[PDB]
């Protein structure tokens, strides 16, 4: 519900490879909810639809917690996105000074 | 992400009905053509480096004012973010080539992109005019006739040609 | 949707890499591979009234029970909204045969179907019946290749409902 | 993590003996307090700053294992 | 390492399914070029001894200046490691056509180069031009499918190196 | 996680040299008959809930202990993670077959299964014995000639013997 | 909005939601004192600005007599121009940190992004090492005591950055 | 212990580079330093029970009902380890004045300094008056650099403290 | 990660009272010294690539093994794992240096460094043969009187030998 | 984390059947005086601090060798810990009386404690002696009877014997 928003919990789209592994005991929160957001439902229903900048607020109000700062937020963050991959994009929030603090 | 067979596919759905033999007699000729195709993506994506540096020195021999202190690609960080963003724009512009839509490059490069350089006080003129100096640079490379068996690639060479002529207009 | 070129590119855009060798031979794969998928669709299409009619009576064969009175079988709209149905999975399988992949089917059809037969009461073996039905005649429509395609994404729908 | 180096997880017993305590008792809890002694499990891509991390952190590590090879 | 068929489980274990008509479809068109590619790193195995020489004497052609005295390539223990890096990229261009994909490429040269390269103070252009040498004497040696495979991987490399 | 062809590599690179014409050969004689492998990965995937169904009915109708209260698979939720168990050993053997290497399914799926099953109270000798009546299923499913073109398939079956074999010995 | 002693003392007292303690103050006040020695070597090196940076430019040609051939990066009048106003940017911004006593200057405009556009042109860093060995060589005269060591600082900096 | 030295290490080696010239001229500033430091430190060293008895009896002083009985004041033994608390305040001052920093007051006594306080009804007001006193001998003992020393830390306590 | 005045306090805190005056003169005395060794601090970090170089150069010259195939330090992703582990041994002991206690180099990856190179395969003897061979380096770069003015630094000289020693006896 | 519902229904599962009338006669006469236990339960964590601070007071006035430096109770914040140790064993009893078991006791962090306690070097008979005295500190506060109807309270101040004795043997 954090994370994909509640409409897309349906039966498709549960990652149990990861619910598994959670289980298990193998899996942080953090990675749990890293590899939410580096799945192929994320990219297809969030990423796809937005532009860099939507889809970063997105995953600030989300990930963070937190709606951006402003626009520039916004736009230093789609360089992540736009340079390096959305991977690269949501690695860099999960394992950031701010998400772990 | 559309392709040109999703594109296909949505436009049927939307009026609810199979596709008719003429789309697809016509997706059969695209996968025709589909290797041809490959070799205009793979020109495009081995030659990356060197469609950029051409770029770039043109570039900065027709508009030094960018270069200059005070300009908007005057210190190595700026210089750095101009050849990254020829870099990704060339890349949208091989995957809009290789799918044979445009759906790809506008909608996960250009659908806000003036908005950005306004907000970051670039030139969107400039960029458009790298833009064009890319497509001269990668024409040069995609009509290179040697390894690749002789064929009329000129369909692919409009559509490379409107690919970047989109993404011009829409940064400019 | 999700095809082989489709995949192709998320593949390279979530790296941020240019397309390299190996999706250059997927997508090859797939544009060889284009010309029976598309002679398997074109086959499906012109026969679609004698499929989706032989399909709903297969349905009422195997499950005589449900054109009864009080159940989701009787009457002209529910029969209807049946060759409808039928006629949804099948204009999918076509489109997931031109595109050469699931994403036509994943997205319109396995997209939420269990929670919308749940909530209509809807069997998916009704759909699975169905399907075999289409199963067994692209055998008799489809010759070699084109009849391999075709059953790939019958059986990938029939999987999703089961 | 395709490759042969995204192989090769690496389990670690990590404690959170006095050196983890005096850091944490400094800065604060702002969550509930865990056992000492845990078993992580890391990819090897993730493996070098997840131990530069614990080390920072002022956890001491008890036993690294390879769990694949 | 990563293959095609590697690229393909890794997408189908990720998304924690069954392989559907796409992956199927790749490990198809894959197994297409795998005699081609076959006979590529046949080629190139066959002739190695003397690219290795061509490669590192069309080197010092490309830098003169770095043959003469109190530069990296004076030094007949440097003339070895020329030829023993020469020969490390055509084995793993070899390896990599061999498996269809990029992967051994990727990580067993590409993986750690830069650093490497700056370390060493190994100026990368060296093996740029060496690689532009290969590329020219095999666009000789081979025809067909397996000389544009080798154009591709040698190509990839080049790019990899600037 | 590699294929065969990988693995064959692999040890070339260990022993500095190239690869060999005999290991060439092998190679390529494999790779000739990939596209007779695919039938059988897809024949696999596409009957896997009827293998799944009949080898739980089979072995639920063999031990009535696990159903019975106080039993290993007697709550509603551990009948579910028995049904899924079986379900990743499934997919995961599948995906070996395709590659051709074995080492796939130990390092991902096989690599600490037994270990959690000795964590969980499960024996390990039941679920073998489901392994193996996956194993009688996959075969009977395999062996179908329907839809497919004749031919003489030996070593895949065979392989995928010795796969199930493997995976069965290793959880026990 | 770079990385100096006071801005640093400031982002780690902000990160931390407290005031400015004792030892923030106090490495301020080092830094103040450290101020003096980095202007005086500022000033002894602006006023030579044009003499280095000629020196420099010599020095990279004779020891890479290479690139002056025909053909080459450094053929052609245009070529020595950059190679000129490129070593007045270093020496500018090496000013700048000596200014700032910190490497903010040479961290932000300089240093970041500098590998990915000496390959775009294909420029070799071992060309301006040389040119800012040789502008250490001479502030080794130009500069005494203090000031020689601050000014030092910064242009190993520059050249660690650059190999 | 988060002393200066310490946390310059510790911000360093949480990145991947080495010590910058900030990081070495403020350890530059804290050697020249360090002299005025330890000879304040060695001052209060020299009159530790002065300034104990002094404490004590001031925050006797101003707030009475403390020497009234039926208080913490109250009881022989009771004031002697007030006496000996004053004292640990004292040697930790001494500690930070050593340390250059304020790591080894806040390694003992701040951490959960309210929590203790609330569980032992001790409100931190006696121990800002007892600070307060012994800042003012600090003031007459010490002059010059070591004045600042003493000054910087005792201020950083009675912030703690309230 | 104390210093060696926090590990001075920290002993006086263990007996519970005041820093005797003798120790006072010590510190006192380090802190006088405490421009030499931050000049040897300071010659460590700004040859620290020089001194790797070296490292590497005849650490791979005296010992061929890892250089080549089924080498420790033969893909070449392997051998940035070599350069950035001297790095990051380097940076440790310049942090021992500076801080004049080796409290933290073992509080921060000394315990571990042992056992994840028991877990990789890597051998330690080659690790610690490196570590003498970036001693004996810094050693020759730290001497070094030109530009800085000439004293008496045997003291430093023998605690950086001490502390790279006593990192190699730590993984070896 | 079980009730003494939850483990009489466990019980009930385990052996197949329904729950007897026997197991429902006694939970019925554990619910009759639940109002018991919940005046118990809220007097006790009423009155915790003052238990809390009295304990604190009594542990320093027998043990003494903790209070002075070089004991494994000198510092001030590792004061703080051991308040925070006492206060989460005394609410872990009182979850203990609140539900009738001792699982809610056992399985959370007596299990983890063990090795903490082993870890840290502080003695573990000192807490089990700390964990008695505390249990009789807050005895006493549970004999008040004031502001409250008067009753029977001895079937409860057995099970709390039982639960603190239970934790300082598990400790122990
Ligand atoms: C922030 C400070 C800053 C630096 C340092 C900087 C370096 C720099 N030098 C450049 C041009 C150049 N600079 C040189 C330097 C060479 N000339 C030869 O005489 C020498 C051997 C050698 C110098 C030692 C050359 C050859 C070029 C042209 C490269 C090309 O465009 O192909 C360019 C590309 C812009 C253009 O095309 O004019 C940059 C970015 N730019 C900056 O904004
Ligand atoms: C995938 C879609 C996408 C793209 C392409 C994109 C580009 C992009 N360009 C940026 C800045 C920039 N872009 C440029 C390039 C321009 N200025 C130069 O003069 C040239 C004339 C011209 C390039 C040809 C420069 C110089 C900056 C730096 C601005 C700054 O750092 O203040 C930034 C933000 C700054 C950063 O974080 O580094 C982005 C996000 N963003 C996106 O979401
Ligand atoms: C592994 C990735 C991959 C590559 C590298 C690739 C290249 C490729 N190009 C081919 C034919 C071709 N390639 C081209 C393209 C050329 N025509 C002009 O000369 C242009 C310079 C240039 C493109 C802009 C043409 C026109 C054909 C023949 C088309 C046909 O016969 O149908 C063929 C088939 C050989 C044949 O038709 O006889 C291949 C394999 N295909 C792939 O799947
Ligand atoms: C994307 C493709 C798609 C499908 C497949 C689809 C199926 C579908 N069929 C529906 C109604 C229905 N469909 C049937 C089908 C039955 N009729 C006969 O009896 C057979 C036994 C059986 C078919 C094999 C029936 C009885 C209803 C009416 C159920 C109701 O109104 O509660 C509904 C409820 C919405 C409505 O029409 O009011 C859906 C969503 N919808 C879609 O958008
Ligand atoms: C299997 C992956 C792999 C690669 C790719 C590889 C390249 C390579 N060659 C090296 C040595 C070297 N290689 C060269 C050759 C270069 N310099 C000039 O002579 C030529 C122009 C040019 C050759 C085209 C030289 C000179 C050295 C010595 C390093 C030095 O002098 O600084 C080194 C440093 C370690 C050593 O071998 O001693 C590497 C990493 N080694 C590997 O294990
Ligand atoms: C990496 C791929 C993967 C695999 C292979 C996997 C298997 C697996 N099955 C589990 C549970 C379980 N699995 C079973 C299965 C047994 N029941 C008996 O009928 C059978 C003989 C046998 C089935 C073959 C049972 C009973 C449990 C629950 C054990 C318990 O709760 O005590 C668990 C514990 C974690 C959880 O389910 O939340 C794992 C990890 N999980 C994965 O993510
Ligand atoms: C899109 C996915 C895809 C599939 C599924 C695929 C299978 C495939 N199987 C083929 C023939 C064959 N298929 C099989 C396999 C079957 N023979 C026996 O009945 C066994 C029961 C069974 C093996 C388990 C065999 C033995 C052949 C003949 C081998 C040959 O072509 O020489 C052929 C070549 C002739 C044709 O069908 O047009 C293909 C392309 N190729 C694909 O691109
Ligand atoms: C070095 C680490 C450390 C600190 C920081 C510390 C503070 C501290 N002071 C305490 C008691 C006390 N604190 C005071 C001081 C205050 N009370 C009166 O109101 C005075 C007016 C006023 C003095 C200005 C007194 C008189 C007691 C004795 C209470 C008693 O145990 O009966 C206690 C209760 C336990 C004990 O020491 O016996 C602690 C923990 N103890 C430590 O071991
Ligand atoms: C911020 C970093 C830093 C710098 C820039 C620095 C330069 C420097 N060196 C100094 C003296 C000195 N410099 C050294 C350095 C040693 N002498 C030998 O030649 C060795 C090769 C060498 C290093 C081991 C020594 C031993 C002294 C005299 C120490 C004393 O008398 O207290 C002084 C104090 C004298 C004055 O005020 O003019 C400074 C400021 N020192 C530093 O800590
Ligand atoms: C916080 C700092 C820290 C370090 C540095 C550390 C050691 C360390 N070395 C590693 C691999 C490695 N380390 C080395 C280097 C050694 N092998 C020999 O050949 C060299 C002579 C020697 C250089 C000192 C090599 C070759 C590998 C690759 C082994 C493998 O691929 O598994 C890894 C695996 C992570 C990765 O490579 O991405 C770690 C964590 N652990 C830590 O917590
Ligand atoms: C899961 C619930 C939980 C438990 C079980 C728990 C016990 C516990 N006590 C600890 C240390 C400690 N334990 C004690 C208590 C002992 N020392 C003396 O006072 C007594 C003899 C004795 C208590 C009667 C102390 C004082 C420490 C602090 C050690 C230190 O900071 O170095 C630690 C190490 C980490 C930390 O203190 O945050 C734990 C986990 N804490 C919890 O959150
Ligand atoms: C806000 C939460 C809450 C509380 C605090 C609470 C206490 C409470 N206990 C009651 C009954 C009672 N409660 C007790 C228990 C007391 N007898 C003594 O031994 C002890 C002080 C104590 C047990 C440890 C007794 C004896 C009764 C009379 C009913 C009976 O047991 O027969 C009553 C009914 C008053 C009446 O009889 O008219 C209340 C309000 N009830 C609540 O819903």
């Amino acid at each position: 519900r954090q994370i994909f928003s509640e409409h897309l919990i349906l039966e498709s789209n549960r990652q149990t490879e990861l619910e598994s592994q959670l289980r298990n005991g193998k899996l942080l929160v953090k990675d749990f909810v890293r590899g939410l957001g580096k799945s192929e439902v994320f990219r297809r229903l969030v990423l796809e639809p937005n532009t860099n900048y939507r889809f970063v607020e997105i995953c600030l109000k989300r990930f963070l917690g937190r709606e951006p700062y402003n626009k520039q937020e916004l736009i230093k963050w789609s360089i992540i996105i736009a340079e390096k991959g959305y991977h690269a994009f949501i690695d860099a929030v999960v394992d950031g000074a701010e998400y772990a603090e | 992400m559309n392709d040109v067979f999703t594109r296909a596919i949505a436009q049927a759905d939307l009026k609810g009905s199979f596709l008719l033999e003429s789309d697809l007699d016509k997706l059969a000729s695209f996968a025709k053509e589909g290797v041809k195709r490959l070799d205009a993506v793979a020109a495009l994506t081995n030659n990356a480096p060197a469609i950029i540096s051409d770029a770039a020195h043109k570039l900065f021999a027709e508009q030094q004012e960018l270069i200059q202190p005070g300009g908007n690609a005057y210190p190595h960080r700026r210089m750095a973010a101009c050849l990254r963003d020829m870099e990704i724009i060339l890349r949208y512009v091989s995957y809009a080539l290789l799918a044979g839509d445009a759906s790809v490059l506008d909608d996960r490069c250009l659908n806000g992109l003036r908005e950005t350089y306004n907000a970051l006080g670039t030139p969107t003129q400039s960029v458009a005019r790298a833009v064009q100096l890319m497509k001269d640079a990668a024409m040069v490379h995609l009509k290179s006739t040697a390894n690749v068996t002789v064929g009329d690639c000129s369909s692919l060479y409009s559509e490379a040609a409107t690919y970047f002529d989109k993404a011009a207009a829409s940064i400019a | 949707s999700r095809t082989v070129i489709t995949e192709v590119i998320a593949t390279a855009d979530s790296q941020g890499r240019f397309l390299n060798s190996t999706e250059l031979q997927a997508a090859f794969g797939r544009f060889e591979r284009a010309v029976p998928a598309i002679e398997a669709a074109r086959a499906l299409t012109k026969n679609q009234d004698a499929l989706v009619k032989g399909a709903v009576q297969a349905v009422f064969k195997k499950f005589p029970y449900v054109t009864q009175p009080g159940e989701k079988g009787y009457g002209d709209s529910n029969q209807a909204k049946c060759a409808r149905d039928i006629g949804y999975y099948l204009r999918f399988i076509t489109y997931s045969l031109v595109a050469s992949g699931t994403g036509p089917l994943d997205d319109y059809v396995i997209a939420g179907l269990r929670e919308v037969n749940r909530a209509f009461n809807l069997n998916p073996l009704w759909y699975i019946e169905a399907l075999n039905y289409i199963k067994g005649e692209t055998g008799k429509l489809l010759s070699g290749q084109s009849k391999t395609e075709a059953l790939l994404y019958i059986d990938h729908a029939i999987n999703a409902l089961s | 993590a395709i490759t042969t180096q995204g192989k090769r997880i690496y389990k670690i017993t990590v404690s959170e003996a006095g050196a983890y305590a005096t850091n944490k008792h400094r800065t604060g809890y702002r969550a509930p307090i865990r056992q000492s002694n845990y078993t992580l499990t890391v990819p090897y891509d993730r493996f070098l700053p997840e131990m530069i991390r614990l080390h920072q952190s002022g956890a001491k590590i008890v036993n690294v294992t390879s769990v694949i090879s």
